[PDB]
């Protein structure tokens, strides 16, 4: 049965483009990052402003939660990542090493490691406790648009404008597999699926694809949206109907049926590119965020 | 610099 996501709250406060929103694993909070150099924390269910976290010298392209909902990591144009204690709002560590904008980041499930991708075309693996880089992977031949650990942290998937998705062995940093397209469009986002066996990849030819990791081939293709210019997050929605969720450059949130690939909803309201969406871990709630003409985050709820 | 303030909000060049 098709979802009926409806706008419940609009979250204002950032002063430039929002870049990324993420729900805490415990379901309590939403974190947002922005080109305004700030991270903001909001109540996950009602969008209530909680706090602002500051320290980066330039704008931020991504933020991510640790598994216990206590830490954040952010990726900044200032060429660093920062690890934050959410409760105090203080910077615990500044991760230095990248030679150009840091674009994407994630903790592993154990949350002892952070992975980052940068416009310097590398992927780095960092130790959370020491704040020091463990491995630098010569991952790609163009900017790295996304990085994500699998469900036991043993694998990292990375994507790049070079047209490749690569899967890396976390422990050794060595490449296990490269996912290949003849037509080779820039890859703007990748993420492992909730069951651990698929990878969802966005390409800048208005397409999302679900890849079978084991077989190294595409299973599902999702189209209808607009995506040629920005690295827009995408998600698996699993709390109710099994959907794929993405932002779009026509200012809409798109929701597809994972199995049938049919568009089941388009959420209207934003007035600029929807750069980021996230799905609540237990409730049927979507967060979306938009670029500079809008600069708000919206919370949508569905009955199913 | 990225005129919009961060890499992700900057449109990709050809």
């Amino acid at each position: 049965v098709k979802p009926n996501y409806a706008l419940k709250f609009t979250l204002a406060g950032h002063t430039k483009a929002v870049s990324s929103v993420k729900f805490s694993p415990n379901g309590e909070w939403l974190a947002s990052s922005s080109a305004d150099k700030l991270i903001k924390i909001w109540g996950a269910y009602d969008g209530k402003f909680e706090k602002t976290i500051s320290g980066h010298k330039l704008g931020i392209s991504d933020v991510a939660w640790s598994s216990d909902s206590n830490l954040l990591v952010s990726a900044s144009d200032d060429k660093t990542l920062k690890i934050w204690d959410v409760s105090s709002g203080k910077c615990l560590k500044t991760l230095k090493g990248h030679s150009n904008y840091v674009f994407c980041c994630n903790f592993n499930p154990q949350s002892n490691l952070i992975v980052s991708g940068s416009f310097d075309e590398s992927v780095r693996i960092w130790d959370v406790k020491t704040g020091k880089c463990l491995k630098t992977l010569p991952a790609h031949s163009d900017p790295v648009s996304a990085v994500h650990f699998n469900r036991d942290g043993s694998l990292i998937v990375s994507s790049s404008y070079d047209g490749l998705c690569r899967i890396w062995d976390t422990a050794s940093g060595q490449c296990l597999k490269t996912l290949i397209d003849d037509d080779n469009p820039p890859v703007s986002f990748v993420k492992f699926s909730p069951n651990g066996k698929y990878i969802l990849a966005a390409t800048l030819d208005n397409t999302l694809k679900l890849w079978d990791y084991s077989k190294g081939k595409c299973l599902k293709t999702y189209t209808g949206h607009k995506n040629e210019k920005y690295c827009i997050f995408a998600n698996f929605s699993v709390t109710g109907g099994k959907w794929i969720v993405s932002g779009s450059e026509d200012n809409l949130v798109y929701i597809w049926n994972l199995q049938t690939k049919e568009i089941v909803q388009k959420l209207q309201g934003h007035t600029d590119v929807v750069i980021s969406t996230a799905c609540h871990p237990t409730e049927n709630i979507i967060a979306s965020a938009a670029l500079e003409n809008d600069k708000t985050i919206k919370l949508w709820k569905s009955d199913c | 610099v990225n005129p919009t303030g961060c890499a992700r909000s900057e449109p990709k060049m050809s």
